[PDB]
């Protein structure tokens, strides 16, 4: 909480550039401090300090820490003997600004003209993502917008979208209402970029991804799920044991079980006893837990599994083994497969995309 | 070395390249700017880092005694005082204790003159090895004022008039002396400050007092009542009040200056901590009652009783960072130590501790390296502004089975924990009053005034004199004549004569009793180390040699001596221009300076006209040993001065050292100050 | 009335009853107890909050210029000022503005003295109608440095040394003299200061100077270089050093009592505002750069051209919440007027936003009465510490179609809002130097130096001398030799005779003979003797008190104030005797029959120190003030060796004395008294 940043906390070797919005954060860093930490000493905080050392002419001020030895706190001086002394380029490995900067022209509260496309690297951002990964944005953008009460903003954000791409605004439009406005071919265009997609890539590794194994205390389904347990995370993923209760063995309840926990749910064998019938009415969790856990995992694009007869409980959310991201068979099987979907980690073929 | 702890935050620059405050070497003495002669740039980062802690520098003053200056040194205890207090610091025969002093005035703001006439303060912390207990105490044995809640009424009325913010440092308005007049408990403290006590000549040269009736607590719960004495090993001194008054122009820091003189060159100041102890079942039975702060308990009832003794032998090293910074608080007790039901203390205990939340603008000034204990701090507290520390301790709460029960409670039989005393009761209905036993207001002042020497009780008077004639109100300056009546007819009659209202005698308080103790000029000091000498010469002829005789001789009994001549020539320590007798404790002429006493050496471009004339015309009037060897008599003849006065030297330079360090011990000669009715016909 | 829009503000308690501070009446003289005698209860509420309140009303001094006081004014324009500047207060003949001005030392913390010899701050807020316009100014029109990152270095030397905090407002010590011969620029204000104007008799007898050279603009973006300058209309007049000191410790409220009173009498003082005015292309004509602080533009190159006057007529209600809270800014500057690239003004312009965070604790002191303009705030600034406003407006950004463009940009076009000089360009490189313009650090000092009398020049070779002999360091001493000698080797040498040391060979490469005018204060008679103070010292025996009271009933005819002093307050005494000194008066008049107490028995009365009476008209005669003696009362004049044919001294029968009296006022300080090396 007490740690304070600040660009301008800069060293020899480094210098900035004439970029208006970093020229001002300059300013805003230090000053916000005093406020934060109503003090100008909040740099001897220990979080703060430096491990290279402090030696000017500052003093005072609300909670000094230190003690100054040297009582000729100022430069130039005979007295101190030109100590703390000055350093620079040359000597004392000093920071200094960039030899070569210039200023040129007039005195102005202007920008320069070539900041002023606004749609181009947009377009070029949302071209270089994949088709769901698209989907996903503009989603975003038609759950925002919905929320906007005023009718001309919606259609002032519209006229806005459409100089970015026709189809980003037809599509967004749909969502509001509105009707799909004539493109502006302006700054369209069609070029890509790389490393800007999160979806088209698979992780490096799924070391410390979280498994949630849904349980149940009654039958041999806990022995299960703890040996699907012991073998999970020698893959080094954090693994869950979900039951009704804290028996031996178990994580959680389910009471207190969510599947926005996990990166993966699988349904230990046996516990499809909790997914329909008497299992999945219990004072002991919400009506329907379980089978909310494995929708909502399901839905949100996770891997789901189901070891053996647990299938069943694929079976009662109208989940089918035949889909990408979803397995079934016996433990070995479903510990490989859920381990390779965790590298995928979203089976983005669950969002349905605009006209497909 | 009392300042050992502080060396871990001591930081040396020498031999160092300039930094940021986070690190990286730099120059900071050219702005960056857009070209040759161009405009400042925001990007100066070394600018802006630099110029921000400047400008952010100062901290609110004090709300009272914002003037003062301290110093660090260790008290040794006289013996194992456990059969009275369970005190660790009063545990055992030698033992040290360090300790920090801050001195003070009371009403001026922080650059204010030392030498204003005020009460004074008189700040212990004892960073002892259970806590840190301070004795904030004054160098007058009563206060003003007998309930806390009237505090802010008595420090408004006599701090500056709200509309103009004049006087600064003064009782000497109207305000004041309509709340003394208003409030009569407040006339005791006032015929304090009044007297010599009120314009100390150091604060090496006051006594100090806890003022209220505390408890000392012993391990098995008994307790006594307590008054806490400071009783000074140089002896009280004390200047005259048109001589303070220079001195508060020609050097605003004389008192600062003389605490600092006196550690650095080796003539460390020292105290005795002396005590009164009174049974629980006696505290109405002198005369008083012992939870009214107005009063004082007369030795004569109750003798002192030496504890220990404390010595400041180290000057700080940052000002700011020490002697500013420092927060006392008498809620800063430890086990063997308890408060009493004093209505004055009892407002005290919240109002120090609030105050911190101003000065130091956050809860954690206890961790500032010159508040914290040298004992260890354990408990549940966590975060705040300025927080300095990490604690390892996540579950910060009791009672608690996941820390263990750490840290855990400590009390009267486990942890040699603080524990109020036991026997304490509360008794009768919740009220807003004080009890009657508080009633005189007079009795005591009179005691006072009764025991002071003549001179001295003129002293009294002429301050009273000088101050009520600045009250423009004539019905305040009558009330303040019906007070003064009440104490003493004589004195209110004195007084109004310079008020130029009418003298009728008031005897309901009047009596003829007096007590030892509190008397100033009538005992001489027990030691001339470190008093100064002026020694006027001159660069022409020989009296310069033989001014560096007369002070080479005088340095031998640990004096401070200034040769002063027309310019610094070899052996000269000041000029003349820069010379005032406000700064010495005795004045002697060299002989051949007789010539810049009169005529052509009296009168030269390098000094103003008159000023050694003038610096021995003052001396003399002030009351100062005055010398002249050998010729230089004739500068004594000069100003009228006779060479078989009292406290006047001549004669040949073996003597007049003899006759100077002698009339050192007197310090100063009350036959020069007229008494009333000295003039009559 | 120029406090008029504080009176919404004010607080009236007479009449009432006591209160909490949120409400409820109260009695607050009694701590609630457990018992007869016993503890404080917690549950006091009364008690804490009237402490809590107390135990936090200081706030932190002004890092620098904390000693001051102020008064609130008019400021009334002599013409429509357009053909030079777009600014609004300065738009119409008679165009009236209100003003308030504080005045301070620089060194000295909140309670030090007045006459302390120092740099003397004088600084003006317009209330204008386009908002707050501060001129930020001192008494003397050259600064110690010329870059603002200095100003750490400078201000640290000269207060107090951080081991002892000694010595209070002053710079003779080592650590300031070190730093005025390190850095050589610091040389022309340390001859000013110096000189009278390190001392000056009151805040009501001081110029006053902007400093720095600034831009006034027109409407069509052309500008012109300016020099603010403040005229006093009351006469500069300073004191003499040795009479500063002793009023230090006798009344440390010497100049904040001195304006309050000339205020509440109806004298309220005034000063013109004037201009130079050059244009651009003359920055770098006249022998040094513009830009520079530490030099001034002569007025033989560039007249002064008056464009209104200032009055201080109204005293604040409450010190505190109008004079201690004011928060000047040079950053507070209105349409038609711009800054320049001067490095000092460039850095100040960060310090006095910055610092008023830490002296108010808080985003909002503009919110403050004192702080407030007169001509309305709208912005989409929201909360901060003590937000004391309702902001209606939801929408607080721009740009926004929501708030419809409102509150709405204004430029040099539209809504007249400030602009930036439109000519002012940048060229060169990023480079944290100083133009080699800078370079002369002495040519000035030798300027202002060789404008000043004979005696006039004694006094800065006196204070140099007192000074620098509280240096203990020798070498800093020398180096202070060395640097005054490039300025004048006669200064140096008159000034190492006080050290005791060899002044160096002559350095004429700056050296010269040039003079100017308007930097003397001793050169020129006062304007006026109003507010000026007369003591007259009479006795209670005899018949001097009623000719005592018919010489100040005359005196007070010519607006003098007149304190007759006896030995206690009979009828007609003003003052005591015990309470009285020299350093008070501008003139001391002893009435006939007071001889009486200037030798024998009356001289020896209990009632005030001994020589009281002498001393007052010793000190007087020679601290060089008019000094005189009614009929018998020459006696006195004899008694301390002084005689009736002298400059300043004047003796015979009331009405010669008066005469004469009122006379020498004008000439105010009578350097006959003085003497000169040599
Ligand atoms: C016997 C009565 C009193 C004595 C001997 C006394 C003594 C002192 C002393 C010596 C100081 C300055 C300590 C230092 O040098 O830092 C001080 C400060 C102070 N006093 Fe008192 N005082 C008394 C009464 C009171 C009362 C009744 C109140 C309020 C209820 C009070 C409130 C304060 C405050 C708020 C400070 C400022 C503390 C700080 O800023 O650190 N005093 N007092
Ligand atoms: C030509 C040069 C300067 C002039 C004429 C000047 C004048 C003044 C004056 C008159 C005040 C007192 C305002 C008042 O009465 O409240 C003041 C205060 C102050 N000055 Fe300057 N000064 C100068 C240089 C500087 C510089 C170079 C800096 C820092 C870069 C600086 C920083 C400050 C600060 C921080 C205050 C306190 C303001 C406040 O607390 O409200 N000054 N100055
Ligand atoms: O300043």
């Amino acid at each position: 909480e007490q740690i304070s940043f600040q660009p301008g906390h800069i060293v020899r070797g480094v210098d900035f550039t004439e970029d208006p919005l970093l020229q001002g954060r300059l300013y805003s860093y230090l000053d916000t401090q005093l406020n934060r930490h109503r003090g100008p000493n909040f740099e001897q905080l220990p979080i703060n300090r430096p491990v290279s050392g402090v030696h000017n002419n500052h003093r005072d001020g609300q909670g000094q820490a230190w003690i100054h030895k040297n009582i000729h706190h100022y430069s130039p001086s005979y007295l101190n003997k030109g100590y703390p002394a000055q350093a620079n380029q040359t000597v004392g490995r000093g920071f200094f600004t960039t030899p070569g900067r210039t200023a040129s022209g007039v005195l102005n509260r202007e920008l320069s003209a070539t900041f002023d496309d606004h749609y181009t690297q947009p377009r070029l951002f949302f071209n270089s993502l994949t088709p769901v990964e698209q989907q996903f944005v503009i989603n975003a953008i038609r759950f925002e917008a919905s929320h906007v009460t005023n009718e001309q903003v919606k259609k002032n954000v519209l006229e806005q979208l459409n100089k970015i791409s026709n189809d980003v605004a037809k599509r967004v439009a749909v969502a509001l209402g509105l009707e799909a406005p004539q493109p502006d071919p302006t700054y369209y265009h069609n070029n890509v970029t790389r490393g800007v997609s999160i979806f088209n890539e698979s992780l490096p590794t799924i070391a410390t991804l979280r498994v949630g194994v849904l349980s149940t205390t009654k039958g041999g389904s806990l022995d299960k799920a703890k040996a699907l347990k012991e073998q999970l995370e020698k893959d080094g993923l954090k693994v869950t044991v979900i039951a009704e209760y804290l028996a031996s063995g178990v994580d959680q309840t389910y009471s207190a079980a969510d599947a926005t926990a996990f990166d993966a749910v699988v349904v230990a064998e046996g516990a499809e006893r909790v997914f329909s019938g008497k299992g999945a009415m219990s004072p002991l969790f919400p009506a329907g837990r379980p089978s909310q856990i494995l929708t909502d995992g399901y839905r949100w694009g996770k891997p789901v599994a189901a070891v053996g007869s647990a299938k069943k409980a694929l079976q009662s959310i109208g989940v089918e083994e035949k889909e990408a991201g979803v397995y079934a068979g016996a433990q070995d099987e479903v510990i490989k497969g859920v381990e390779e979907g965790l590298k995928v980690f979203k089976f983005l073929e669950r969002f349905a995309v605009d006209g497909d | 070395d009392a300042r050992q702890r502080l060396k871990e935050v001591e930081v040396d620059d020498n031999g160092q390249f300039m930094t940021t405050d986070f690190g990286g070497n730099i120059e900071e003495q050219f702005s960056l700017k857009a070209g040759g002669r161009g405009s400042t740039l925001l990007e100066d980062f070394i600018f802006r880092q630099k110029l921000q802690h400047f400008d952010h520098e100062r901290i609110p003053e004090r709300v009272v005694h914002a003037r003062g200056a301290g110093a660090h040194g260790i008290f040794t205890s006289y013996g194992d005082w456990s059969n009275i207090t369970a005190a660790s610091f009063l545990g055992a025969k030698d033992k040290q204790t360090p300790v920090f002093v801050r001195f003070s005035t009371v009403a001026g703001s922080r650059g204010s003159a030392d030498t204003a006439r005020d009460v004074h303060g008189f700040a212990t912390r004892f960073y002892t090895d259970e806590g840190n207990f301070d004795i904030v105490g004054n160098n007058i044995p009563v206060f003003f004022i007998q309930d806390a809640i009237r505090f802010p009424d008595l420090i408004h009325s006599v701090k500056p008039s709200p509309d103009n913010e004049v006087p600064q440092a003064a009782t000497a308005h109207d305000s004041a002396w309509d709340f003394f007049s208003s409030q009569p408990s407040a006339l005791h403290t006032l015929f304090w400050a009044m007297s010599g006590n009120g314009i100390p000549r150091s604060y090496r040269h006051m006594d100090g007092f806890g003022i209220h009736t505390f408890r000392l607590v012993t391990e098995d719960g008994k307790s006594k009542l307590v008054k806490w004495h400071w009783k000074t090993k140089q002896g009280k001194a004390a200047l005259v009040w048109e001589e303070a008054q220079v001195l508060a122009g020609k050097n605003a820091d004389f008192h600062r200056q003389d605490l600092w003189d006196a550690i650095e060159s080796g003539n460390a100041p020292s105290w005795e901590l002396a005590v009164q102890l009174i049974d629980e079942d006696k505290a109405q039975a002198y005369g008083f009652d012992l939870l009214d702060p107005t009063k004082f308990l007369p030795e004569e009832f109750a003798p002192l009783q030496v504890l220990g003794e404390m010595t400041l032998n180290r000057n700080p090293m940052n000002y700011f960072a020490e002697t500013e910074q420092i927060s006392f608080q008498p809620g800063h007790i430890v086990r063997g130590v308890d408060f009493t039901e004093d209505p004055l203390l009892q407002g005290r205990l919240y109002s120090y501790l609030d105050t911190q939340l101003n000065r130091h603008r956050g809860p954690n000034f206890e961790q500032l390296p010159i508040n914290r204990p040298v004992s260890g701090v354990h408990n549940n507290h966590r975060d705040g502004q300025g927080q300095a520390w990490i604690h390892k301790n996540i579950h910060h709460y009791s009672p608690s089975y996941l820390n263990k029960g750490y840290p855990a409670q400590a009390n009267q039989t486990v942890g040699r924990g603080f524990f109020t005393t036991p026997g304490r009761t509360a008794s009768g209905v919740l009220n807003r009053e004080l009890s009657a036993t508080f009633d005189d207001h007079y009795t005591q002042p009179r005691l006072f005034f009764n025991s002071l020497t003549p001179v001295e009780q003129q002293f009294v008077i002429n301050a009273i004199r000088f101050e009520a004639s600045h009250v423009t109100n004539e019905q305040v300056k009558k009330n303040v004549l019906e007070q003064l009546n009440k104490i003493s007819n004589d004195v209110a009659k004195r007084v109004a004569v310079a008020l130029g209202l009418e003298a009728q005698p008031d005897p309901t308080y009047y009596h003829n009793n007096v007590t030892r103790g509190v008397s100033i000029f009538n005992e001489s000091l027990p030691t001339i180390a470190t008093l100064r000498v002026g020694v006027l010469s001159t660069t022409k002829g020989g009296s310069l040699d033989k001014a560096k005789a007369l002070k080479e001789q005088l340095e031998k009994d640990g004096l401070k001596v200034t040769v002063i001549a027309e310019y610094l020539a070899s052996g000269v320590d000041q000029t003349y221009s820069a010379a005032d007798a406000t700064a010495f404790d005795a004045v002697v002429v060299a002989e051949g300076a007789e010539r810049v006493f009169s005529g052509k050496g009296a009168m030269s471009p390098l000094f103003p006209a008159g000023r050694p004339s003038q610096i021995l015309t003052d001396g003399y009037r002030w009351g100062k040993p005055v010398a002249a060897v050998g010729s230089a008599k004739k500068a004594l003849q000069s100003i009228g001065v006779e060479e078989k006065e009292a406290g006047v030297y001549a004669g040949a330079q073996d003597e007049v050292i003899k006759g100077v360090e002698e009339g050192l011990k007197v310090f100063k000669f009350l036959e020069r100050f007229a008494v009333d009715g000295d003039d009559e016909e």
